[PDB]
C-alpha cells in the first residue's frame, strides 16, 4: 500500500544497501533466510507463497565482485537472484563508460526488473536511489537509470541518497569530473537529493563514536540508520505522521534547491550511553551542531531554508515544540527571511533498532534532521574549482571522450553547476 | 570472469614470468602438478582470471612463453613450476636474436609471430570476458624487446579496446648489461608509447639497492629480483581476483593514473619490504606502510621521485584495514610533500583496498607512481643512444636486418618528446 | 552385488549428467557444496549438496559416493577427487557400460 | 527370457529368477532340477551362474 | 473407456516413447516390473487378471538396435514383447526404403498388432503417432502406417507428434527430401500434427534449464511432459475437461490447417525453483513467449488462429481468465480477424509429476499451450527451398529411385507443399 | 544381426585385416583363443555382426583371406590373432602375381576365384541378414588389386543390393614402392568406380604424416599404419555393434554421403590421435574432436581438403556426449568453412552418435569425407599412368597375360571422367 522501490548502484550503493537491508530485516524481525517466525513490511518487503519476504530492491552493478559478495553472503536466500544484476566490465570510474557504452544493456535489464517489481505494488510512494557520486557505476549508470525512470514512470518521487567526494581527502582522481557530470545529470532527474560525505562521517565516527579507525561498514551503518529513520513513518505509526510525497511539499522551496544535508543524533557508543540525559532538546541541539552533519559544510556559512525532523522513540509534541522554539530563538542558527516557519517535525513511536555488532547504542530517542540550506553551495564551490582546475589542462578528458562524450558535455555540466551556485546565492538573498 | 592473458618475452621476461606464475600459484593454492590445494574458497572463486580448467582438477596458466632460443624455456620448463604451462604455449625458434631488436622484431620474430598470435587468439577466445593482456619483458634485449613490441602492436591492432599492461625491465643507469641496451631501449620505448596502454618501468640496479638496503640481502640472485617483480605484478591485479572493500580493476587504475594518453609509464614499489633482522622491531601498520611506500629507496625505478613531481599515484593496499586510516595517511602525505605533488590535480592519490592480503603479510601494499622523475631516465637513454648513434656503433647489425636508419631517429625523437612532455607537466603552473 | 554396482554406476552417471551441463558448472557446484571457507567437502556438505540437486537417494548410497570419491582416508573431499569422479564420461561411463564386471 | 528377468544386465541370475525363467519356458520344471543344472554348469559359485 | 493407442515409429519415436512411458508409469504409480502397489491407467495401460499393467503401445522400427535397447533397459517386463516390433534392415534415411520395399511387411504386422490392441479397448479416443519426419523409418514407414490406419479405422483421431528438421542445425543430409515426402503423406491423413524442432527444444533446455549440453534424453523428457499435460484431461478429472475430440473442434478451423505449435511452461530446474512466484499469469506469459516455443518459428511473424491451453495443478478459472484477458489485450500477440474467441481453456486438478533424476522441478502449476497459427508456414518455406536447392541438381535422387519411387513423387510432394504454403498465406490474409 | 563379410586381399590387405581383427577382438573382449573374456554385456550383444559361434564358446571372424602366395598368410597365422580365423577361409594359390594386375585378375586369379566365391557364398548364406561386404586391400599390387577387383565384381553380380565397402590403400604420391603401381591403380580404380558402392582411399605417406605430426612417432613400422587403418575400420561400423543415441548403419552413411553414384570415393580420419607427452594436457571435448577431425593433417588421404570442396561428410562419434554439442560444433564448422562446402547442399554433415567409446579412449570420432580434393590424387595417378603408357613401358608383362591394350585406355578414360565429374561438382553453382 505504501511500497517504495530501492535501487543500489555501484559498489558504494550496494555496500550501503547491505547495511540498510540488514537494518530493515532486524527492524521487522525478518530472518536472513527470507521469512519471519501487521503488514509493516509491505513498504520494503513483499511476501510470497511460502511466506518468505523478498525485498523490493534492485542491486545493479557493472562489476561482478560486489554483487557476488551478496550472492555468497548471509543474504543469499533473501534477495531475488535476478534482482541481483551483475555486469561484466567495471565502469573504471568513467562516467562515459557507465553512462554511454557499457551501461546500456545493464540499464535495460534494470528497467525490466524495475517494471516487474513495480507491477508487484498496489501503490508506489517512489524510488530510493543509493549510488556514489564520484564513480562511473555510481555516476553514469545511476544518472542513466534516473533518466529512464523519469521518462517512463513519471510522477514517482525519486530520492537520491548520493555520496559526494570529501573536500580534501579522496580516493579517486577523476572524482571531481564524474561528480560534476552526475550532479548535472541529477539536478533535473532526482526530486530530493541527500548529500553525504565520507570525511564528515569519519569525523562523526572519530569524535562521537570514539572510533580512531572508522571504515566503510561503519559509514554504511550510520547511513542505513539515517535512511531507516527517514522511512520509519511509512512503516510505523506515530504522532505527526510524515510521508515520502510530503518530504517535497515541506522541504523543497524550489525544485532546483533540493539537495539536503542530513544529521543523525545521538551518535553515542554503549560506554558513553546512559551517561547523559539525551533529552529531546539536547538531541535536537546536537542534530543542529555542525559536527553532527554528515557533510563537510559549515551550516553557519549559509542560511537554513527548511528543516525536517524525524524523531523516533519516546518523543512528545511538547518536547519537539520546545526544542524547535529554542532552536529558532538561538542566534547562531540563521534561517531565511522568506520562510518564517521552515520546520517540519514528525514523530514515530518506534525507537531505532540497533544492529548487533555495531557501535551505536540503544537510545530511546533519535533525531534525523534533513535540512535544505543554502550553505551547501559551498561544497559545490569546492567541486566547481576542483573540476575546472583539471579541466583547464583537460586532464583525464581523453578517457571520457573515448566512450562517447564531448568537451561540450563537461562544459555544460560545469555551467549548470555555476548556475546552481547563482541559484543558491539568489535564494539565500532577500 | 575478467580474464588476463599473460605473455612472457625473452630470457628476462621468461624468468620473471616463471617466478610470477610460481607466486600466483602459491597465492591460489595450486601445486606444481596443477591440482588445487588451497583449502580456501576465495582462492578458487576467481581462479579463471589466470588459469583454465583442465580435464582433471588441474589448472593451466593462461600464459604464452615466447623465445628465439630453446635454452631459456628448457630451464623454465624444468624449473619448479614448469609443468603447469601448456607445452603448446611455448612458441620459440631455433636461432636467437643476438640481443638485436631488429632481429627480434623483423627477421626472426616475424615468422614466429604468426604462431604467437595464433596461440594468443586461442587463449583469448576461450575467455568469457577479457580484461586484457600483460606482457613481461626487458627493454635492452633482442628477442625480448623486439618480439614484445611486435606482439603488443599486433594485439593492439586486434583488440583495440582491451587493456594492455607491460612490465618492462629498463636497462640500469650505472652498470649496463648488454652493449646495445640504448638502441634496444630506444626502439622499444617508441613502440610502448604508441601501443601499450599501461607500462611499468623496472631497473635491476634499483632492485639491487632496495634488496641490499631495505631487505639487506648479501647475494641477491636474479630469483630474488624476480620475486620482488612478481610480488608487484600480483598485487597490481589482486583487486580482480579477490573481493575488495574498495576494489579497482586495471582499467580503473589506468583511468585514475594516466592524465594524458602518452604519459602511461609508471614507477612501482612493494611494501612492506623488511629485513629479516628488523621484522620484529618494525610495526606492521598503515602509517608505516605509507611511509615506506613513499620513500625514494622503495621505488623499483632508478629515477628518484624527489627530482620530479608526482602527476598521480595509486596505492593498492591488501588486508583488513581502516579506509579512514588509508585515506588520511595519503592525504597527509600529499599535504606534507605538496612540493613533490602536481598542483593542478587537486588529489593525487588513487587508493584501492583489497580484503585479501598476500600469504604471510597481514597488510601489504603495491605502489604505482606516475611522476615526472622518469624524465631523467629517458634523458639518460637519450645521452647513451645519441653517443653511439653519432658514430653508428653497432648500428650495421640493425641495418642488415632490413631496418631503415630513420626508424632509430623516429624512435629517439618520440622518446625525447616524452621527455619534454614530462618536463612541461613538471613545471606547468595552474592558471 | 551387481545390483549395488549398477546402482553406483547409475548414480554417478546421473550426478555427472546433472553437473557438467555448462562449462565450469562442476566448479560452481563444488563451491556451492561447502558453506565453509575451506575447499574440503565434508560429509554433511556432500549430503546437503546432493539434496540441493533434485535427486532422491538414500543416506547410505550418498555415504557410498562419499567414500568412493577418494577421501585419501581423510574424510573430506578435495576438488581434485571431486573432479576425478564427477568428470564427464570417464569412470562413470565405464562403470555404466561394464555390466558384466 | 533370462535377459528380460536379468535387470542388472550382469549375465547372472539367482536361483529364483532362473527357476522363474525355466517355468515360463516349461511349467512342469521344479526348482531342484534347475538348481542341479546350475550346479553342474558352475560347480563352485555362490549362485548367479551365467544364463 | 477413454483408451488411447500409442504408436512410436523410428529412433526418435522409440526414444521419446521411453521418456513418455517412464513419465506415465511415474504418474500412475506403475512400477517398471508392470504392476502397481481407480482406472486412471485405462487410457495408457490395460490391466490383466494378475494385476500386471501393460501399456497400449506399439514400438515400430526397421532397426533392431533401438527396440533391443528397450528390451534390455529397465522397462523389459512392462512392455509386451510382441508389441515391440523390430525390422532386420534399417531404412538408411531413405523414404523409399521405408515406404516401398522394407516397410511393407513390417507395417502389415504393425496393423495386425494395432488391431489386436484396439480390440482390447471399449472406447478409443484415438492414436498418438510419434515419429521422425526426416528419416526413412519415421517418415516412410510412419506415413504408410498412417495411410493404412486412415483406410481401415477411418474417423479415429490420429494425433501426430512429428519432429521436423531444425532450420540451420541438422543431423542428416537427405533430411529435406524425406521430410518433404512425409509432409505430403501426412498432410492428408493425420488429424492434428503437433510440430517439434530439436533446435527449439535445445534452446529451451539452454535458456530455461541452463543446460548448455542438452541431450536427447532431456528433449524426450520435455516432449513427454508436453504429451502428458495434453492427455491429463483423459485420465484425471478437472474443471473444464478437454477431450481428444475437443482438440480438433476447438483448434482446427479447416482440415488442411491442422499443424500445431506446442509450448510448455514453466521449465525450471531444481536450483531456480521456488524463487519466482510462478503464478498463473506469469506462466501463461511464459507459454506465450516466443523463446519457450518448441518450434523454431517466431509467432510474431504470423497470427494466432486458435490457442488451446492445458492448465495442470492449482489453477483457478478466475486466474486463467485474467491471464488470458491480459494476453488478448496485449498488442504483441495478434489473432486473425475471423476468430474473436480463439481460445480453448481447460483445467486439470492433477499437478504434473516430476521424473526423478530429471532436470525439471516440482511445480504446482503448469501450462501446455497448443496453437494453430499461420506463422508455421515459415518452417515449410525453409524446407521448400532446402528441398529445391538439392532437387535442382537431383542429388541423392537415385537412392530414392532405387527402392521404387519416381521423379513424379518428388514433384508432387513439392507441389503439395507449395499448395500448403498458399493455403497458409490465404488463411492468414484477410 | 546385420552381418558383415570381411575380405582381405594381398599382402597389405591381409596384414591390415589381421590388425583390424586384432582391434575388433580386443574391443569385444575376445582372447586369441576365441573365448570371450571381456566382462561387458554390450560386447557380446552384437558380436554376431563379425563373429560366429563355434561348438564351444569360440568366436571366429567372418573373414576371408585371399592371396596367391602362401608366406603372407603363414605370417598371418603366426601373428598374435592368427588362430581365430577359420582355417577353411584361407584361400591362397601357389605362385603370386608379380605385382601384375593382369596376373591377379585374368590368368592366376581365374582359377582361385571359384574357391574364393565358394567361401564367400558359404559365409554369406550362414548370415541371418547381410549388411554387406568389406574388402581391405591395396591398389598398386598384383594379387591385391587384381583379386580384389575381380572378387568385388563377382560379389556385385551375386548380391547387387547388398552393401559393398572397400578400404583401398592407394599408392603413395611421392615415394612409390613398386614400379607398376600406376598401372595397377589405374586398372583397379576403373573397376572400383563401377562395382564398389562405398570406397575409402588410404595412403601410406598420409599415414606416415599423421604418425609423425599428430602421433609424433619416431620409427613407425607398418604395424602402426595398419593399427590406424584398423581404428578407422572399427569406428565406421561401431554403430552396428553398439547402441547409439543416434545410430547410423553403413547404408545410412552411404545414402547420406553419395550424392551421385560415381562419387563414392571418401577420405577418412580418426580422432583423437595425440602424442604421449600431451595426453595429460589435451582437453577431451567435442569441440576438440571436431577441430582435430576437420584438420587436413588428420586425414589418412594424401589429398588435402583445402584445395577441394566438401560434397558430403559423415562424423560418427563414440561416447556419452551431448547431441546438441555435436550438432552445434559441426554446424559451426560448416558456417566457418562455407567456402570449403558445396553450396547446393544445405547441410553437408551427417552426424551419428554411438554410446560406447573404444577401449582406453574417453571419447572418439571417425570422419568420412566426400570432397573434390581426391581429384588431385586421381590426377596424379593419371599423370604417372600416361607417362608410362606413352612409351608402353612394362606393358608387355600385362599384354602377355591376355588383356588387350584397349583395357588400359578404357580405364584411363573412366578415371579421367571421374576426375571431370569431381571438378564439375567442385565448380558447380547454385541456380
Ligand atoms: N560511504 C561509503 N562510500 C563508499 C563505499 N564504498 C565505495 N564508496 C565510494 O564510492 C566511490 C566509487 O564507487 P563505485 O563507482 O561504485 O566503484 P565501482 O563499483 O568499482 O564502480 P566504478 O568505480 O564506477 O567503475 C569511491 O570514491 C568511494 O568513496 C562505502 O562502503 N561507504
Ligand atoms: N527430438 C528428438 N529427435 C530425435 C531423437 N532421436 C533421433 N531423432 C531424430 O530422428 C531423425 C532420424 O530418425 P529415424 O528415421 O527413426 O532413424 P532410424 O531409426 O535409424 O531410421 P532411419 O534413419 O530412417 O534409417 C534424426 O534426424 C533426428 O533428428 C530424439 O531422441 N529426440
Ligand atoms: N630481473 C631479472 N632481469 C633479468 C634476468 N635475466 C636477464 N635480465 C635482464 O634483462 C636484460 C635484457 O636481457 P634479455 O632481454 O632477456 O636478453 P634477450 O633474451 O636475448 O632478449 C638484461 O640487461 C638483464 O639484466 C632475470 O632473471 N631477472
Ligand atoms: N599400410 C600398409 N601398407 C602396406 C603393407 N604391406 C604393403 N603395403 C603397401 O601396399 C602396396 C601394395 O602391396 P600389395 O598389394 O600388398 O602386394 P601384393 O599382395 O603382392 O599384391 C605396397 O606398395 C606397400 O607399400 C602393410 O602391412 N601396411
Amino acid at each position: 500500500m505504501r511500497e517504495v522501490i530501492s535501487i543500489h548502484i555501484g559498489q558504494a550503493g550496494i555496500q550501503v544497501g547491505n547495511a540498510c537491508w540488514e537494518l530493515y530485516c532486524l527492524e521487522h524481525g525478518i530472518q536472513p533466510d527470507g521469512q519471519m517466525p501487521d503488514d509493516a513490511f509491505n513498504t520494503f518487503f513483499s511476501e510470497t507463497g511460502a511466506g518468505k519476504h523478498v525485498p523490493r530492491c534492485i542491486f545493479l552493478d557493472l562489476e561482478p565482485t560486489v554483487v557476488d559478495e551478496v550472492r555468497t553472503g548471509t543474504y543469499r536466500q533473501l534477495f531475488h537472484p535476478e534482482q541481483l544484476i551483475s555486469g561484466k566490465e567495471d565502469a573504471a570510474n568513467n562516467f562515459a563508460r557507465g553512462h554511454y557504452t557499457i551501461g546500456k544493456e545493464i540499464v535495460d535489464l534494470a528497467l525490466d526488473r524495475i517494471r516487474k517489481l513495480a507491477d508487484n505494488c498496489t501503490g508506489l510512494q517512489g524510488f530510493l536511489v543509493f549510488n556514489a557520486v564520484g564513480g562511473g557505476t555510481g555516476s553514469g549508470l545511476g544518472s542513466l537509470l534516473l533518466e529512464r525512470l523519469s521518462v517512463d514512470y513519471g510522477k514517482k518521487s525519486k530520492l537520491g541518497f548520493t555520496v559526494y567526494p570529501s573536500p580534501q581527502v579522496s580516493t579517486a582522481v577523476v572524482e571531481p569530473y564524474n561528480s560534476v557530470l552526475s550532479t548535472h545529470s541529477l539536478l533535473e532527474h532526482t526530486d530530493v537529493a541527500v548529500m553525504l560525505d565520507n570525511e564528515a562521517i569519519y569525523d562523526i565516527c572519530r569524535r562521537s563514536l570514539d572510533i580512531e579507525r572508522p571504515t566503510y561498514t561503519n559509514l554504511n551503518r550510520l547511513i542505513a540508520q539515517v535512511i531507516s529513520s527517514l522511512t520509519a513513518s511509512l512503516r510505523f505509526d506515530g504522532a505527526l505522521n510524515v510521508d515520502i510525497t510530503e518530504f517535497q511539499t515541506n522541504l523543497v522551496p524550489y525544485p532546483r534547491i533540493h539537495f539536503m544535508l542530513s544529521s543523525y543524533a545521538p551518535i553515542i557508543s554503549a560506554e558513553k550511553a546512559y551517561h547523559e540525559q539525551l533529552s529531546v532538546a539536547e538531541i535536537t541541539n546536537a542534530a543542529f551542531e555542525p559536527a553532527s552533519m554528515m557533510v563537510k559544510c559549515d551550516p553557519r556559512h549559509g542560511k537554513y531554508m527548511a528543516c525536517c525532523l524525524m524523531y523516533r522513540g519516546d518523543v512528545v509534541p511538547k518536547d519537539v515544540n520546545a526544542s524547535v522554539a529554542t532552536i529558532k530563538t538561538k542566534r547562531t542558527i540563521q534561517f531565511v527571511d522568506w520562510c518564517p516557519t521552515g520546520f517540519k517535525c514528525g514523530i514515530n513511536y518506534q525507537p531505532p533498532t540497533v544492529v548487533p555488532g555495531g557501535d551505536l547504542a540503544k537510545v530511546q530517542r533519535a533525531v534525523c534532521m534533513i535540512s535544505n540550506s543554502t550553505a551547501i553551495g559551498e561544497i559545490f564551490s569546492r567541486l566547481d574549482h576542483k573540476f575546472d582546475l583539471m579541466y583547464a589542462k583537460r586532464a583525464f578528458v581523453h578517457w571520457y571522450v573515448g566512450e562517447g562524450m564531448e568537451e561540450g558535455e563537461f562544459s555544460e555540466a560545469r555551467e549548470d553547476l555555476a548556475a546552481l551556485e547563482k541559484d543558491f546565492e539568489e535564494v539565500g538573498a532577500e | 570472469m575478467r580474464e588476463i592473458v599473460h605473455i612472457q618475452g625473452g630470457q628476462c621476461g621468461n624468468q620473471i614470468g616463471a617466478k610470477f606464475w610460481e607466486v600466483v600459484s602459491d597465492e591460489h593454492g595450486i601445486d606444481p602438478t596443477g591440482t588445487y590445494h588451497g583449502d580456501s574458497d576465495l582462492q578458487l572463486e576467481r581462479i579463471n582470471v589466470y588459469f583454465n580448467e583442465a580435464t582433471g582438477g588441474r589448472y593451466v596458466p593462461r600464459a604464452i612463453l615466447m623465445d628465439l632460443e630453446p635454452g631459456t624455456m628448457d630451464s623454465v620448463r624444468s624449473g619448479p613450476y614448469g609443468q603447469i604451462f601448456r607445452p603448446d604455449n611455448f612458441v620459440f625458434g631455433q636461432t636467437g636474436a643476438g640481443n638485436n631488436w631488429a632481429k627480434g622484431h623483423y627477421t626472426e620474430g616475424a615468422e614466429l609471430i604468426d604462431s604467437v598470435l595464433d596461440v594468443v587468439r586461442k587463449e583469448a577466445e576461450s575467455c568469457d570476458c577479457l580484461q586484457g593482456f600483460q606482457v613481461c619483458h626487458s627493454l635492452g634485449g633482442g628477442t625480448g624487446s623486439g618480439m614484445g613490441t611486435l606482439l603488443i602492436s599486433k594485439i593492439r591492432e586486434e583488440y583495440p579496446d582491451r587493456m594492455m599492461l607491460t612490465f618492462s625491465v629498463v636497462p640500469s643507469p650505472k652498470v649496463s648489461d648488454t652493449v646495445v641496451e640504448p638502441y634496444n631501449a630506444t626502439l622499444s620505448v617508441h613502440q610502448l608509447v604508441e601501443n601499450a596502454d599501461e607500462c611499468m618501468v623496472l631497473d635491476n640496479e634499483a632492485l639491487y639497492d632496495i634488496c641490499f638496503r631495505t631487505l639487506k640481502l648479501t647475494t641477491p640472485t636474479f630469483g630474488d629480483l624476480n620475486h620482488l617483480i612478481s610480488a608487484v605484478m600480483s598485487g597490481i591485479t589482486c583487486c580482480l581476483r579477490f573481493p575488495g572493500q574498495l576494489n579497482a580493476d586495471l582499467r580503473k587504475l589506468a583511468v585514475n593514473l594516466i592524465p594524458f594518453p602518452r604519459l602511461h609509464f609508471f614507477m612501482v614499489g612493494f611494501t612492506p619490504l623488511t629485513s629479516r633482522g628488523s621484522q620484529q622491531y618494525r610495526a606492521l601498520t598503515v602509517p608505516e606502510l605509507t611511509q615506506q611506500m613513499w620513500d625514494a629507496k622503495n621505488m623499483m625505478c632508478a629515477a628518484d621521485p624527489r627530482h620530479g613531481r608526482y602527476l598521480t599515484a595509486s596505492a593498492l593496499f591488501r588486508g583488513r584495514m581502516s579506509t579512514k586510516e588509508v585515506d588520511e595517511q595519503m592525504l597527509n602525505v600529499q599535504n606534507k610533500n605538496s612540493s613533490y605533488f602536481v598542483e593542478w590535480i587537486p588529489n593525487n592519490v588513487k587508493s584501492s583496498v583489497c580484503d585479501i592480503p598476500p600469504k604471510g603479510l597481514k597488510m601489504s601494499a603495491t605502489f604505482i607512481g606516475n611522476s615526472t622523475a622518469i624524465q631523467e631516465m629517458f634523458k639518460r637513454v637519450s645521452e647513451q643512444f645519441t653517443a653511439m648513434f653519432r658514430r653508428k656503433a653497432f648500428l650495421h647489425w640493425y641495418t642488415g636486418e632490413g631496418m631503415d636508419e630513420m626508424e632509430f631517429t623516429e624512435a629517439e625523437s618520440n622518446m625525447n618528446d616524452l621527455v619534454s612532455e614530462y618536463q612541461q607537466y613538471q613545471d606547468a603552473s595552474a592558471e | 552385488t551387481f545390483e549395488q554396482a549398477q546402482s553406483d554406476a547409475l548414480l554417478t552417471s546421473l550426478m555427472s549428467t546433472k553437473l557438467n551441463q555448462y562449462r565450469d558448472k562442476l566448479r560452481l557446484i563444488f563451491r556451492q557444496m561447502d558453506g565453509n571457507r575451506n575447499s574440503l567437502i565434508d560429509r554433511e556438505e556432500f549430503i546437503r549438496g546432493i539434496a540441493k540437486l533434485r535427486i532422491n537417494v538414500s543416506k547410505a548410497q550418498v555415504e557410498r559416493l562419499f567414500d568412493l570419491c577418494d577421501v585419501d582416508k581423510s574424510g573430506e573431499l578435495d576438488y581434485e577427487e571431486f573432479v576425478n569422479r564427477f568428470e564427464e564420461n570417464g569412470l562413470a561411463s565405464a562403470a555404466r557400460n561394464q555390466t558384466r564386471a | 527370457v533370462f535377459v528380460r528377468n536379468d535387470l542388472t544386465r550382469c549375465g547372472q541370475l539367482p536361483v529364483r529368477d532362473m527357476t522363474r525363467c525355466c517355468q515360463a519356458l516349461v511349467p512342469g520344471i521344479s526348482e531342484r532340477q534347475v538348481a542341479a543344472v546350475m550346479a553342474v554348469v558352475d560347480p563352485n559359485s555362490a549362485g548367479g551362474v551365467d544364463y
